[PDB]
């Protein structure tokens, strides 16, 4: 079915591809698009190992740190480290307070988004090593064990292949029955020292170009929810079918990571639901994140407990701190984000952006990039200079600065 | 209705360089530059999943900048200005109020063939005829007494674009082509307009959901066929601090859709407790929404810009003012709100007409100032009583 | 249909017959039962001109002033100035949220009572100058341009005429199809210095006694709603049909909302939406507080409780306080309207009483004082009677002070 | 398809004095006068709770009499001619079929509002512009168009060109000489069924049904609204059910229900069977009708046809078919219409015409008649010989 994921939520940290740790366990300065704080990264690796050892029975992770210190980045890194396709469901605690739907529905939906389903369906794929892409259309040669097998990939599937950024000398399979193209990687013939076997330089396929390959379909329970909806009855129906598929041996359940930011905004009832659900075996992780200390648990406006979580759940939570970062790490972070977004920026501009992030936050500094490059585009330049960053800083403000500006007069 | 109907754009020239006085906007160069950046960001389509909130003290043109941006996006782009307190209404729940506010901003430009009775008036023929010339031919197109009266209302005899059996419009004397310009007028009808159409003292003595679903289906069909053109507009929510956490969550949900219009909010509090919950936050907005917010701050007004604004407004209200009267009104608008200053104008006009004058003097301005109290004076005077 | 109007509420301002300002614009000291409050009077005149100019585009008026300064009196004067039969519906916000009913319905009915209908219908009435009043089948002579007509009436119609205090030389019309006699006035033949043309000394009717008179019935929507007892909407459709036919001319009234500071924010939004419409009546507020907290917010404090949204569209008219002279004048006017003879020293004591507490208290003291004077066999009220009445009944402030003082 | 397309009233008049030819109808004077009696009964309204049954052998004019009655009642009185077996359909039940038949027989003369802006065109003004229009009141040059002025130019200009709402232009006389922008009560007899079809959502519907009850309810409420207003004047039409004996006992009770309403149209039935089995029961009744309905039945017997009458009727039909034939060919056709059914004679007419054109003639001769007589047979002959093969 369709990938029903709020890409905008995780769109800010698509450069992170994993936790980036050594075999020993330590974390390097920068790896897999993760720079800066390392102790929390080692703790996240420990949590991943605990998951793989099946020791995370009814426990959770709570990431305590100031805003803009990589909490969501660390959760995404954990999700990546458990697998490339492992579901990740980032959420805020204030979104349960809906005006039409119940907090039960919102919490159930966010739980369902966080459980993956590996359905393997044997389908005839066009696995081959792309040789040429002559649109005469578009006839493409597919080198395989038999050899180059030229087939006309229709302009539509050719544009989908371009959406896969597929070039010559690349071993991929093109779903013919579904009319889709997906990048497996390049060919091992060009594997350099950084390119190894059975990786983003995959070897030449050994077999017929059209091979029935079990397509591992990564779909979440809520991804299957939208289809039938096009209701409680619908909920149960999919559950039984998925269960049966699991028993048969074609569907493998993969619990994901459910990240809840601003945990202090959940009521006592929501915490009870979270505890009840995470008590179950299938339940994914619940990675909390708190921007404050001791707060009064909402609903009971007399009792204050650490991080706003009730004691029954706090005693069953593993706490990981995060560091506030420094200008050099923040500048490296901005460099990575700019490379991901495709913006050329001067070093002095990077230093100014880093100091701005230290003043207000990393979120603001990251968000300032697009407007600055875009102002430079207006000016007719491709590179961002210091004056552009200064102008954008004096044009748009951050929440605290604006509030003070008003208070200065108020 | 009415209010600030004098701005037809941001007036920031090109390359985000506000040219001071232009299409209304006569100040707030920083805010104008930011609004232009936001507008061209919207054009290039990288504002998805974002919003704009304009902070500033009352009477600094927060709504004017939003109206200018709406005009700059397109000549017929929908603009919907509501207030935060506007949602806690007796008939509709906040859900329905915000849904209506959103659908008010989603405009549909649907073509509609019409036989505009047009022609470059060569002679103003008086019920009777009226010679009209076009590239198609020239003939004495007949009009009514009121149609010719409106033709004289417009500049004579430039034009005129007389829509079929309807009013005219001044162009030049030169609308040409066919005497039957069978032009499919692209009417911009907001989703809410269609919804109300499908559904005269009704306000003195809310639409189910089936009408809504039918409206959505029909609009989608027309847009897909190529007859309609869904053009998201701009939704302005003044007094955003009045909104509570539950409505903020619905706003967050609605910003996720593909049809979501550009959301602009205005606030003037800072560090105010969220209406829902008991947690203080800037401008009373939950941080989940504040993180992805493009903040624009409107600076307070100076004397010369205030006087220019008043000049424009009197030009709009057909009132002639003495220069001393203009200076006194400017000083009042600096000591009090601009809105009170504008209110003063209409009352001064009637005060002038009472003495059968043609131009209002300073005496009328002071008489009306003594007549109607403003916000600050009334309170001060009331509390002192208590 | 029986007129549904709170006669008691407006009964205290029956002396008010208009705004009492001249054509130039400034207001005289005393006219049309209105004394003082010149600034607010001129403001009300300006608002009247705006209403008649249809320039009240989505706007309202807020009357700010301390208790007992004629805010309700000024609203009633505005309503009178827009027309003698223009509807006027006063209401204090504290009764929107009654234990039962619904705030929406209460505000709905309040709005209805403020919208009138000028139903002008041509009915053949017996408009003629009573020459003689023979009650036998009551052949009453009605002399007109055609002449005296011995139109045989019924004993019920004669009783109705007696209820209208119709005597000889009284130019009255007796709607023939309904048998209702309504005293238009006397004849112009007996007009004197005070008796004039086209009033309680109406001139001789020109034409046949049985003339199709275009009689206008003044009735608001709410009266029809109560008469027909959804149902409410159906009454609206019939009214629209009536207006469309060409005999029902809509006339928006004035909705006076006192104690506005104690109204829900939802009610404020509802009022805003109602006044948005063009057919809406003028919504006039009144308040005594300062920057009191909005009702349903608990943290935003705005002038007079009004939320900033509505209050940005509001024309504030301040009402001043009355000095002893004005208080005494107003008390004497009210006494005259009630038929009360009072001495000047008593009026002075009443004025100083009003200065301490309120004009309401001084006005209310009149009736018990007159009854006490009547008991002692005196036709007038002396200072002793007012002293005794003040010593008998108290005022909220003084009694509260007494209770707290002992505490 | 195009049968009975010449029966314009009963053509008797003269205080119930049927003329031999009148307007198309020739012969069957007996039943014609009886129909005239019924016609006055409809006008006087003393037919409520009663029905008419025309008995007679096939092809004697029973359907033609019904067509004349509707025309005689009014130029626009609705007429519904259905067959008894038409109710046995798999799509609709007997209830739905009969309900639909009654609906289309119930006509409503909705006096549609048409703001007729007509007027003798003094000058054909091009075009979206106006057009010089003049009437007896005043000359008010009026609004026009291009596709419309194209129609006006395509029409006779100037010949009045009465314009109704900017759709029609009557080029009769210079007659649009009233008020320039006047008003008209356009007579429109929309059958109750016709209103139903408009509301119904659904060009191949006949190939790839049944009106919903709620749809029926709404238009019934609507019809009352216009009727009270004064726009719609319900006109009771004539419902003709051929082959009435085909209907079964259950349907007959339904007819009783529908005939006891103020909207019930005059029911005319036709059958050529004597005492037969009542469908749906095990009894024998005259005409295959239950006694309850037969008691209150105005039964008129159509006499068989005479020689000269058949010849005259043929003469009328050929004029509709634009066929010129010899007198000998006429007589042979009349003889055919005597030994066999009149319908068979009409069928031969058109077929013989193409015979004449085959030899490139103008007037059909006796030779052609025999050529088509041998080609296409009559139901009696086909059945006669064809059973002969069986034994
Ligand atoms: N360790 C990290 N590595 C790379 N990018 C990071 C890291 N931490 C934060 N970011 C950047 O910060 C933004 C996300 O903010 P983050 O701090 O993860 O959320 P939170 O404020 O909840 O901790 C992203 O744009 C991301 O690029
Ligand atoms: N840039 C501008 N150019 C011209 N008039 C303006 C401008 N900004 C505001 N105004 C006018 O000044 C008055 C007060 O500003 P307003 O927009 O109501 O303030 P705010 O929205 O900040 O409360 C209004 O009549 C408005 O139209
Ligand atoms: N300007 C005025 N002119 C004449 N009489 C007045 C005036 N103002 C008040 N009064 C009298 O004093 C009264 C009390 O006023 P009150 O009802 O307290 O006004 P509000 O409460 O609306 O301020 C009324 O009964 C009225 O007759
Ligand atoms: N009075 C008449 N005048 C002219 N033609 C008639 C007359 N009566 C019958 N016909 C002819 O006979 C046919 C009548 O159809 P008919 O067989 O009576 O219908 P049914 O199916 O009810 O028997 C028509 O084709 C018509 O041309």
């Amino acid at each position: 079915v369709k990938s029903t994921t709020k890409t905008q939520r995780i769109a800010s940290h698509s450069h992170v591809k994993g936790l980036g740790l050594d075999e020993s366990g330590l974390a390097k300065q920068a790896a897999s698009g993760l720079v800066g704080q390392e102790n929390a990264r080692e703790a996240c690796g420990v949590i991943v190992e605990l998951i793989k050892s099946k020791k995370m029975a009814g426990r959770a992770v709570l990431l305590a740190g100031p805003p803009g210190t990589g909490k969501t980045a660390l959760a995404l890194a954990i999700a990546q480290e458990l697998g490339s396709k492992v579901p990740f469901c980032p959420m805020v605690g204030s979104e349960v307070y809906s005006t039409e739907i119940k907090k039960t529905e919102v919490l159930m939906e966010n739980f369902r988004r966080a459980i993956g389903l590996r359905i393997k369906e044997t389908k005839e794929v066009y696995e081959g090593e792309v040789t040429e892409l002559t649109p005469c259309h578009v006839i493409i040669g597919l080198k395989t064990a038999k050899g180059t097998k030229q087939l006309k990939l229709d302009p539509s599937i050719f544009e989908s292949l371009q959406k896969e950024r597929v070039e010559a000398g690349d071993v991929i399979y093109i779903e013919a029955n579904s009319g889709a193209v997906k990048r497996q990687g390049r060919c091992d013939t060009y594997a350099t020292e950084f390119d190894l076997e059975a990786e983003e330089y995959v070897p030449l396929p050994k077999g017929d170009v059209h091979k029935k390959k079990e397509i591992i379909q990564d779909v979440t329970l809520h991804d299957l929810d939208v289809a039938n909806a096009r209701t409680d009855k619908l909920r149960g129906e999919i559950n039984k079918v998925v269960n049966k598929y699991i028993d048969q041996g074609i569907a493998e359940l993969v619990p994901g990571v459910l990240f809840v930011d601003e945990v202090h905004m959940l009521d006592i009832e929501c915490f009870t639901y979270l505890h009840r659900a995470l008590e179950s075996s299938i339940a994914p992780i619940v990675i909390f994140a708190s921007n404050r200390g001791n707060c009064v648990i909402r609903g009971t406006e007399d009792i204050t407990s650490p991080h706003g979580i009730p004691l029954d759940l706090l005693d069953r939570v593993m706490i990981i701190r995060t560091m506030l970062y420094t200008p050099q790490e923040m500048k490296q972070i901005i460099k990575i984000r700019a490379q991901t977004e495709g913006i050329n920026i001067s070093e002095e501009a990077l230093n100014h952006l880093g100091e701005i992030g230290t003043k207000t936050t990393l979120r603001y500094s990251v968000q300032l990039l697009t407007p600055a490059n875009l102002l430079a585009k207006i000016n007719g330049k491709d590179s961002i200079e210091k004056e552009h960053v200064e102008e954008i800083s004096e044009l748009f403000y951050d929440a605290k600065s604006s509030a003070k500006i008003l208070a200065d007069q108020q | 209705i009415g209010a600030h109907s004098h701005i037809r754009g941001l007036g920031l020239d090109d390359a985000l360089e506000p040219r001071q006085a232009s299409q209304g906007m006569v100040g707030q160069l920083a805010a104008r530059r930011a609004a232009g950046v936001v507008l061209e960001m919207i054009r290039e389509g990288k504002i998805a999943g974002r919003a704009v909130l304009i902070a500033g003290q009352p009477g600094t043109g927060k709504t004017a900048i939003a109206m200018g941006m709406a005009q700059a996006l397109g000549p017929d782009t929908p603009f919907t200005a509501i207030a935060g307190s506007e949602i806690f209404s007796l008939e509709m729940s906040k859900t329905e109020a915000l849904t209506q506010a959103f659908r008010r901003s989603i405009g549909v430009r649907i073509k509609e063939e019409t036989e505009i009775i047009e022609g470059e008036v060569v002679e103003i023929q008086i019920v009777g005829k009226l010679t009209l010339k076009t590239t198609e031919m020239e003939t004495i197109y007949d009009l009514g007494t009121k149609m010719i009266e409106s033709l004289t209302k417009d500049k004579v005899q430039a034009g005129d674009v007389i829509t079929i059996d309807k009013a005219t419009g001044k162009i030049s004397k030169c609308p040409d082509g066919e005497l039957q310009k069978r032009k499919e007028v692209v009417h911009t009808v907001s989703l809410h307009e269609i919804d109300v159409i499908n559904s005269f003292l009704a306000l003195f003595s809310e639409i189910k959901s089936e009408v809504r679903e039918q409206i959505n289906a029909k609009v989608a069909e027309w847009r897909e066929e190529g007859k309609a053109e869904i053009i998201p507009g701009v939704l302005f929510i003044d007094e955003v601090h009045m909104l509570d956490i539950e409505s903020f969550s619905f706003l967050n949900r609605a910003l996720e859709s593909d049809m979501a219009p550009v959301l602009i909010m205005a606030t003037n509090r800072g560090i105010t407790r969220i209406r829902g919950t008991s947690y203080q936050s800037p401008h009373g907005i939950p941080i989940d929404l504040l993180d992805r917010l493009l903040i624009v701050s409107t600076t307070p007004y100076s004397e010369k810009d205030t006087k220019q604004i008043l000049r424009i407004r009197c030009e709009e209200e057909d009132v002639e003012m003495s220069e001393d009267a203009y200076t006194v009104l400017t000083r009042i608008g600096l000591e009090t709100s601009l809105r009170y200053a504008i209110q003063l104008i209409t009352a001064a006009s009637l005060v002038c007409r009472k003495r059968k004058g043609t131009e209002v003097q300073v005496d009328d301005i002071k008489r009306v100032y003594s007549l109607f109290l403003d916000e600050s004076r009334s309170t001060q005077y009331m509390k002192e009583y208590q």
